[PDB]
């Protein structure tokens, strides 16, 4: 049902996820990244953030750009290993596809899971607000007020990435 | 914070965004803005160890309207015990609950 | 010295000493109170100061 | 102000003071081979600083009133016992050559010092780059042990590697059989005993070992002893080098000022001669180490900070 | 590097330092750490060679680990309370992760891998950075949210940290490695008296910092780094091995000297909470840092060991390092004991 | 534990109601003493660059003196005032809470038993 | 570790052996697994079975002596009934040090063992009866 | 708590879990890095926008902000350790030993 739409996109999240942190090649590895960011920004922009959800896929899809200009310089072999060619990549593979299966199955059948923290299984839909906002998007308004609330924010975060371009520079002189 | 210039110099530096019941962008309430207000209000100035104790009531209408978590358990056993109804023929949905 | 000036020198030191004791006692048992219950100016950890909280007509009714 | 970053920061930048002149030469070659004579000739030429061969007493030359110490103060290498007795047990042969690259490391970093510090080039005779040879011409004639070799490759592993090379290498070569003929000329009686076979090898790791190491880095010439008489020869070959290679290329301000510094602190110059490697040779008991220091604080000028003596007539210590 | 990037580079690893002291916002506080990671690498690949590039990367890979778990308890801690104020958590689990997240910045034990290493690989300067600046800031979060810190986590951490640091410290030569464990073992007692006294905290904090910068300071001056390096100072300038005896005397906790201060009120306040078990343990275990550090005495100042022929050369000339505050600091880390209620300014 | 405390003056290096103690004396001993240990720092400096230890630079010798004292009397006021908070709360709480603090009725050891063990 | 430790504390001295026999052997076999883990972790075996061996060697020491402590200090404190007693503690933490000497194949181990994991039980028994706190909650 | 916060939730831990387990690549480890990032921003940016708290709305993006920091500063490192040994490989970093 599409009413479950965001906990569908959400068990293909976890799905990337154990794409990549099962850690075959970095070129498989980076596919998985990005189907999770893709579907990273289909679940927040069903909770009524489109541009947070756009502006993570955006930048996911540069970063993974520049990780496999990286990975076919340094982190390639012969034989980039897949999500079969390896046991110990297999073996993490299929473990965490089993234990996203048990915590699905679980808790679409108790409507509840206890672990560490208790979830219910009622339905993403139910914590919704009803009231409607006005004829603005509040995410909108709150990332607006960056530049006029957020003015240390700004300070901080623009002489950061200042230093970071002076940082990767000094890194990688080699002399 | 450790060193509190903020407080002495008289300057805002990162208050503004610590509590949602602030000052928001055209005026926008939070939806739990009534329950972090009382929990604030009640709290103030009495310290932690007390308000721990004498401030529970707040807090604990506070963490429910943030999680929900005893409504949506009151969901689930209404909801369940209408399928369980149903499932058994014992009652009949109403229009207005069906279209 | 006289035995004099060392007997009335030794109770002057008894004085401090005594008083002193006292004082220490009484910190432990004031520092337990404050700890347990909270309501002296030791041990008050900050709570969110309600001088953040904005007051105004929000844009909708019910907060 | 003394340099530091403060100086580099407010204009005291190598380059700005660096021109085409501004050239750290090296003149190489066998014993009596006429390098003093020639190099001393291309410092007038060229107008630059001469720098006399490091010997065991340069340091010596350099601070307090630059006269030479007692023989003491120095280990008591001595290069006359080196030629009259090349094998003795108490480990003469390899403590004066490592006493002596110790001397070369520092002359060198004097050397570099100078032209960082004002531009105006150098002379040198047998830098640290060339010293070698005699420690490989010691090892095959059995005058020193394999361990000392090892040593001083450890030794200079560690400092060589810190330093540019010198931008013209001038070498003289000379045949064996020229400078032991000139060598007995010369009439010096400890000298006169070098063996021919220990002249041989200092020609073979001169030329198989040396300059093709340095030909790839710095301007060869090479000049036999005829052509080496007349130093306005050679000079007006050192006029019209190319310079196309060699680390100076590659160096800017702040490579410069990173150099400049470690020159300048001749501590951190010498930091890694005298490495934690127990060696007969080199190894001093603690009895005797703590006995010449002592003596050495109590020489005139020595006790103190170099400004702070008062038996040598320095005055204004309460103030200064 | 250029002289004004390594002084911009400098200022902002205290920039980063400075943002987490002062701010109130959990947020501003792991941009803190955050700036403070992008800077102090630099500074860590300075010489460029094998080795610090092993170190950064070592140092690099822990410290982002550990700014994840904290941001994950900043945004638990969010779900259940919907404020950001730096103060006591408000679930148990966010407390966990923001305890070993600054247990790894800390170099705690069983935390502690990478602090002998990277310290091994950087220069003595980068070391001095890493072992007391780089504490300011994970020590400055602790002291405002220890209220909801589980005691039993945090007084494990500090009981680990004291043993491991002893032990690891009695099979080392090497000083960096010698003073890399001496700093896990002191983390243990500024985070054990942290439940009981958050002042003592600060005050261990401060003398350990003295204490250590007085170290660096004086292996930097004779640019010695093993301890047969260290053996030959004896002979170059005898002072410095007098002024090494007496802060390593300071450093194993003996009075009179100041490093016996922090010790004394540690226990102190432990005592008052009728914890008897835990500080006779803590003192008896720190023996095995005393025993380290007068294997040092031996070998550089109550000893004559061998030296070398060409130290002779090094007579005749002076000390150029700048060896700035050294007369100050080694006073104050060894004769501050009758100077102890000062502690109160602290507070 | 006095992070909290409800004076008002936070970040602060000496609250305006300190104002009301007495400064130290400027031959405090206490202050004496961090006079000397400015002085020890003098000599020291002179030693690690082997300079005569003690005549050398006496200008700077006074500066150490002078940077000890002058910083030690502001921690000692600090230090004092700190110390006199402690006893301000102390003393008031008592007072605001008079069941937990009650004056015990006296005995004199005439009428309080106390078990004797021999030493034989 | 806070459930057998209660577990094993409610049992009063010298009564059901069995069950405290089954609460010690289980935080002896815990730490055992704890000292396994980090060993495989930080020395690497060679081969998947020659880690799972090295796991069960330390496993078994560790249960082996958590199972002799509860049992010698349960039948010590059940035939001189005396409950609340020290010495009963003694006399399990030397045995478990035994059983460390045999499973390390040394006579000086076995004599150190004993000697230390002896006073160690007597102090946690005596710290139970006298209420001592290894970590107590502030309270000043 | 919603089942969506179990699933991101357990992202954050699978992400964790991986960055823990080397297998040879430090770029694989450092796609873990990234992949954390991902889950805390996906998670708090929930949070944020299901309890209308609008100023908030900015943490996210300054958090991916500070991430791209620490992934380039990664990217930094590794081509340094790519240079002196020709891969990516954490087993040749251990000059240093504890
Ligand atoms: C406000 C009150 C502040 C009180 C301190 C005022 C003096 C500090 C500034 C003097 C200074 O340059 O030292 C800073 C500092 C000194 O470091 P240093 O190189 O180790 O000093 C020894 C040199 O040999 C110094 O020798 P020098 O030949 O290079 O220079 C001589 C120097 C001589 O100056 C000195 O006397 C050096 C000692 C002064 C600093 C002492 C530390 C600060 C004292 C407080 C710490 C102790 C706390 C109290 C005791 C514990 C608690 C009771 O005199 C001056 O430079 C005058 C500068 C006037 C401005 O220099 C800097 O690089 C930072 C600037
Ligand atoms: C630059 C800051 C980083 C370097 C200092 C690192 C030391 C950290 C641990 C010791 C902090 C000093 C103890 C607090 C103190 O006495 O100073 C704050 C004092 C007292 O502040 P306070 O009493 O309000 O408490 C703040 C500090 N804590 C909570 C930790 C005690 O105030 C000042 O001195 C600032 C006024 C001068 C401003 C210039
Ligand atoms: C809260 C306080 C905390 C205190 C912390 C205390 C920390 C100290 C704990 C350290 C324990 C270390 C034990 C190591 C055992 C090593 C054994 C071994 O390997 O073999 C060595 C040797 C065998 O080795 P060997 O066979 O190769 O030969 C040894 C001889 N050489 C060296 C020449 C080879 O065996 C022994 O000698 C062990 C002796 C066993 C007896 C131990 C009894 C100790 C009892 C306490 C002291 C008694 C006085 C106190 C009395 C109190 C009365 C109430
Ligand atoms: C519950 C969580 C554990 C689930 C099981 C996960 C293990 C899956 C199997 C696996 O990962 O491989 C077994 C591994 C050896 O794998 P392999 O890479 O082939 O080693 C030799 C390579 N030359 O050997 C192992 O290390 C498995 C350890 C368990
Ligand atoms: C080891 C010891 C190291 C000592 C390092 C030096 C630190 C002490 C420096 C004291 C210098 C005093 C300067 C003169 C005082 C003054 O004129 O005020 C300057 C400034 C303003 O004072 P303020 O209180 O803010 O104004 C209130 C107005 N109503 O107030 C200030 O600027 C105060 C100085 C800055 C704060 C210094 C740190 C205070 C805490 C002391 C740390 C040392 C603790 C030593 C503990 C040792 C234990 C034995
Ligand atoms: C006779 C033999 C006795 C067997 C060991 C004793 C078992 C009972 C110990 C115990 O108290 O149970 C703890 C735990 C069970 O879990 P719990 O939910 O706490 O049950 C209630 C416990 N009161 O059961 C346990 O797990 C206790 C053993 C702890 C094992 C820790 C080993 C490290 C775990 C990580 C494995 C390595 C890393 C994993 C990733 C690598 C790939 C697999
Ligand atoms: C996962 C635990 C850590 C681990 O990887 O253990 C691997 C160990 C032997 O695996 P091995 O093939 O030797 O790996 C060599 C890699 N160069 O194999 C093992 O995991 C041994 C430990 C298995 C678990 C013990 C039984 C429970
Ligand atoms: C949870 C329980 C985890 C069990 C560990 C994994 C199973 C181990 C399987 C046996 C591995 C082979 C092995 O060596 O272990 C056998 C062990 C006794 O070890 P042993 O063979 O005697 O070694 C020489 C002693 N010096 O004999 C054993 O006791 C192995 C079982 C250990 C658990 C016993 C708990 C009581
Ligand atoms: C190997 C690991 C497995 C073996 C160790 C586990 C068995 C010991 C656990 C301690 C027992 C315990 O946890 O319970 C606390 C005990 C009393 O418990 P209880 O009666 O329930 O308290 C309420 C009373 N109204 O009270 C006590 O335990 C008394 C504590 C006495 C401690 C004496 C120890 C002296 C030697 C110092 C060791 C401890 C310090 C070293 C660092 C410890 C770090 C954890
Ligand atoms: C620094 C603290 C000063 C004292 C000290 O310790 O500074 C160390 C050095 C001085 O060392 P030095 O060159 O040896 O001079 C001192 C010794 N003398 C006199 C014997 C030679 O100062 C500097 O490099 C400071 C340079 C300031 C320029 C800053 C650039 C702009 C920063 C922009 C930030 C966004
Ligand atoms: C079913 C219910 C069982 C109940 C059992 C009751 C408990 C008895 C346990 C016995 C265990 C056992 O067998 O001990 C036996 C072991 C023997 O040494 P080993 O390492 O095996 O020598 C093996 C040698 N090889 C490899 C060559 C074959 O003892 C010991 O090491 C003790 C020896 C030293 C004496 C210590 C006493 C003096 C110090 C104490 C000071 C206070
Ligand atoms: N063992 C040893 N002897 C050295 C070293 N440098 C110089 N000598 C010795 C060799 C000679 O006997 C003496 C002088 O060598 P020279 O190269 O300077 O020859 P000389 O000055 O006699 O004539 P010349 O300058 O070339 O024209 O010093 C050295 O590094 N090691
Ligand atoms: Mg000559």
């Amino acid at each position: 049902m599409m009413l479950y739409i965001v906990f569908i996109l959400s068990v293909i999240f976890v799905m990337g996820f154990v794409g990549f942190s099962s850690k075959p090649s970095p070129i498989y590895g980076g596919l998985g990244l990005i189907v999770s960011g893709g579907v990273g920004c289909g679940i927040v922009l069903n909770f009524g953030g489109s541009f947070l959800g756009l502006m993570v896929f955006l930048i996911y899809l540069g970063g993974m750009m520049v990780v496999f200009g990286y990975t076919t310089a340094m982190a390639t072999e012969q034989y980039p290993e897949i999500w079969l060619s390896n046991k110990a990549v297999l073996g993490a593979f299929v473990t965490g596809l089993l234990m996203e299966f048990f915590m699905v199955y679980y808790v679409l059948k108790d409507k509840e899971v206890e672990v560490v923290f208790e979830f219910n299984g009622l339905g993403d839909w139910v914590i919704y607000d009803t009231g409607d906002s006005g004829f603005f998007s509040e995410e909108a308004m709150g990332i607006a007020a960056l530049y006029s609330y957020g003015t240390w924010l700004v300070i901080v975060t623009g002489w950061s990435l200042l230093i970071g371009v002076v940082v990767i520079m000094e890194i990688t002189r080699g002399n | 914070p450790f060193f509190d210039v903020q407080k002495r110099l008289g300057v805002d530096l990162d208050r503004w965004m610590t509590i949602q019941s602030a000052e928001q962008p055209h005026k926008i309430p939070s939806r739990c803005h009534a329950f972090e207000k009382e929990w604030i209000e009640c709290a103030h100035g009495i310290g932690s160890i007390r308000a721990e104790k004498e401030c529970k009531i707040e807090f604990e209408d506070f963490r429910e309207c943030l999680l929900r978590q005893k409504t949506m358990k009151r969901l689930h056993a209404i909801r369940r015990q209408r399928e369980k109804l149903i499932k058994e023929g014992k009652y009949t949905p109403p229009p207005h609950h069906s279209g | 010295d006289g035995p004099e000036k060392n007997y009335e020198r030794t109770m002057a030191i008894l004085q401090i000493e005594a008083e002193k004791a006292e004082l220490r006692l009484k910190e432990l048992e004031v520092r337990r109170l404050m700890r347990a219950r909270g309501d002296g100016p030791w041990f008050h950890y900050p709570t969110i100061d309600k001088e953040l909280i904005d007051h105004s007509p929000k844009a909708t009714p019910d907060n | 102000l003394q340099y530091g970053p403060l100086a580099y920061i407010l204009g005291e930048k190598a380059t700005k003071k660096m021109t085409e002149k501004s050239k750290l030469i090296t003149v190489d070659g066998n014993i009596c081979s006429g390098k003093s004579k020639l190099a001393k000739e291309i410092a007038e030429k060229l107008g630059l600083k001469h720098f006399p061969e490091a010997g065991i007493h340069y340091v010596d030359s350099t601070t307090g009133d630059g006269k030479p110490l007692p023989v003491q103060f120095s280990g008591n290498c001595s290069l006359e016992k080196f030629y009259d007795d090349p094998k003795s047990n108490d480990g003469n042969s390899y403590r004066l050559q490592a006493w002596l690259y110790a001397s070369r490391l520092l002359q060198y970093a004097d050397a570099l010092e100078h032209l960082l510090s004002t531009g105006q080039g150098v002379v040198l005779e047998r830098s640290i780059y060339s010293d070698f040879v005699f420690l490989e011409a010691m090892y095959r004639q059995g005058f020193i042990r394999k361990q000392c070799v090892d040593h001083y490759n450890q030794v200079k592993k560690v400092t060589i590697c810190e330093y540019l090379p010198p931008h013209v290498v001038v070498y003289v070569d000379v045949p064996v059989p020229e400078v032991q003929s000139r060598i007995q000329k010369k009439g010096n009686p400890h000298e006169m005993k070098i063996t021919s076979a220990y002249l041989q090898d200092i020609e073979n790791a001169y030329k198989g070992t040396f300059l093709p190491e340095m030909s790839e880095k710095c301007e060869v010439l090479q000049y036999s002893a005829w052509e080496a008489q007349d130093a306005e020869k050679v000079v007006e070959d050192i006029e019209y080098l190319k310079y196309d290679k060699g680390p100076w290329l590659d160096q800017n301000d702040r490579k410069l000022h990173k150099l400049r510094m470690l020159v300048q602190d001749k501590l951190e110059v010498l930091n890694y001669t005298s490495i934690p490697v127990f060696l007969p040779e080199v190894t001093v008991g603690a009895h005797q180490s703590d006995q010449v220091f002592q003596e050495f604080t109590e020489l005139p000028g020595r006790k103190y900070r170099a400004g702070y003596n008062e038996d040598v007539g320095d005055k204004w210590i309460w103030l200064k | 590097m250029n002289p004004i990037i390594f002084i911009i580079i400098l200022l902002t690893i205290m920039l980063g330092t400075i943002i987490v002291m002062i701010s109130s916002h959990w947020l501003l506080v792991w941009i803190g750490f955050e700036m403070n990671m992008l800077a102090i690498i630099p500074i860590m690949m300075k010489n460029h060679n094998p080795r610090a590039t092993e170190a950064s990367t070592k140092y690099f890979l822990t410290q982002s680990t550990a700014s994840m778990l904290l941001m994950m308890a900043v945004i638990i801690n969010l779900m259940f309370s919907g404020q950001w104020t730096v103060m006591k958590l408000f679930n148990p689990m966010a407390s966990m992760l923001m305890t070993m997240a600054l247990a790894m910045k800390l170099g705690m034990a069983p935390f502690h891998f990478w602090v002998p290493e990277v310290t091994q690989g950087i220069p003595l300067s980068s070391g001095l950075i890493l072992l007391t600046w780089q504490k300011l800031a994970p020590m400055s979060v602790l002291y405002q949210i220890f209220p909801s810190i589980n005691l039993n986590l945090i007084l494990t951490l500090s009981v680990l940290s004291i043993l491991i640091g002893g032990w690891g410290g009695l099979n080392q030569t090497q000083l960096r490695k010698i003073m890399a464990y001496s700093s896990i073992a002191h983390m243990g007692w500024m985070t054990a008296v942290l439940p009981y006294n958050p002042t003592m905290t600060l005050l261990n904090l401060i003398i350990y910092i003295i204490m250590t910068s007085t170290m660096f300071t004086m292996f930097m001056a004779n640019s010695t780094t093993t301890t047969l390096s260290l053996s030959h100072t004896w002979n170059k300038t005898p002072i410095m091995t007098v002024l090494i005896l007496a802060t390593l005397l300071s450093m194993g906790g003996l009075p009179p000297l100041s490093g016996f201060m922090p010790k004394w009120m540690i226990i102190q306040e432990m005592t008052k909470n009728n914890s008897i078990i835990l500080p006779t343990f803590m003192a008896i275990t720190a023996l095995l840092n005393l025993y380290f550090y007068m294997r040092l005495t031996y070998s550089t100042t109550l000893t004559m060991f061998p030296s070398t022929n060409n130290m002779k050369m090094k007579w005749q000339f002076p000390l150029m390092k700048k060896m700035t505050f050294l007369p100050t600091m080694v006073v104050l880390s060894t004769m501050m004991l009758p100077l102890t209620p000062m502690l109160s300014v602290l507070e | 534990m006095m992070t909290g405390r409800q004076g008002r003056a936070t970040f602060q290096f000496l609250p305006d109601e300190a104002r009301s103690l007495p400064p130290p004396k400027l031959t405090d001993p206490r202050l004496a003493f961090v006079g000397f240990l400015g002085y020890c720092s003098g000599l020291i400096d002179n030693a690690i660059r082997r300079r005569p230890v003690l005549l050398a630079g006496l200008h700077r010798q006074l500066l150490y003196i002078t940077s000890f004292v002058f910083v030690g009397y502001y921690l000692l006021k600090r230090q004092d005032y700190m110390y006199a908070v402690r006893d301000h709360d102390m003393f008031s709480y008592i007072k605001s809470h008079p069941e937990d603090f009650p004056e015990k009725d006296k005995k004199t050891y005439g009428e309080v038993f106390e078990e004797f063990h021999p030493v034989r | 570790a806070k459930t057998v430790l209660r577990q094993y504390w409610d049992i009063p001295e010298g009564t059901e052996c069995h069950r405290k026999t089954y609460a010690t052997t289980s935080i002896g076999g815990a730490a055992g697994l704890v000292v396994s883990a980090y060993s495989v972790a930080l020395k690497t075996p060679t081969s998947f079975l020659e880690g799972v061996a090295r796991t069960g060697r330390y496993t078994f020491t560790a249960a082996a002596i958590g199972a002799i402590f509860g049992l010698t200090s349960c039948i010590s404190a059940q035939v001189r009934e005396k409950p609340d007693d020290p010495l009963n503690y003694l006399i399990g933490g030397c045995a478990g040090g035994l059983i460390l000497g045999a499973r390390t194949r040394s006579y000086g181990i076995g004599a150190a063992a004993c000697a230390y994991m002896g006073l160690t039980a007597a102090l946690v028994k005596m710290g139970q009866l006298e209420g001592w706190q290894v970590f107590a909650e502030p309270k000043v | 708590m919603s089942m969506v916060y179990m699933n991101i939730m357990m992202a954050f831990t699978v992400s964790l879990v991986g960055l823990l387990m080397y297998r040879s690549h430090l770029m694989s480890s450092l796609l873990c890095l990234e992949g954390m990032m991902l889950s805390l921003f996906v998670m708090a940016a929930l949070t944020i926008l299901n309890s209308h708290f609008t100023l908030a709305s900015m943490m996210p993006i300054i958090l991916l902000v500070f991430a791209a920091c620490e992934a380039a500063l990664g990217l930094s490192l590794l081509v340094m350790v790519s240079n002196t040994y020709g891969t990516d490989y954490v087993q040749n970093l251990n000059l240093l030993q504890c």
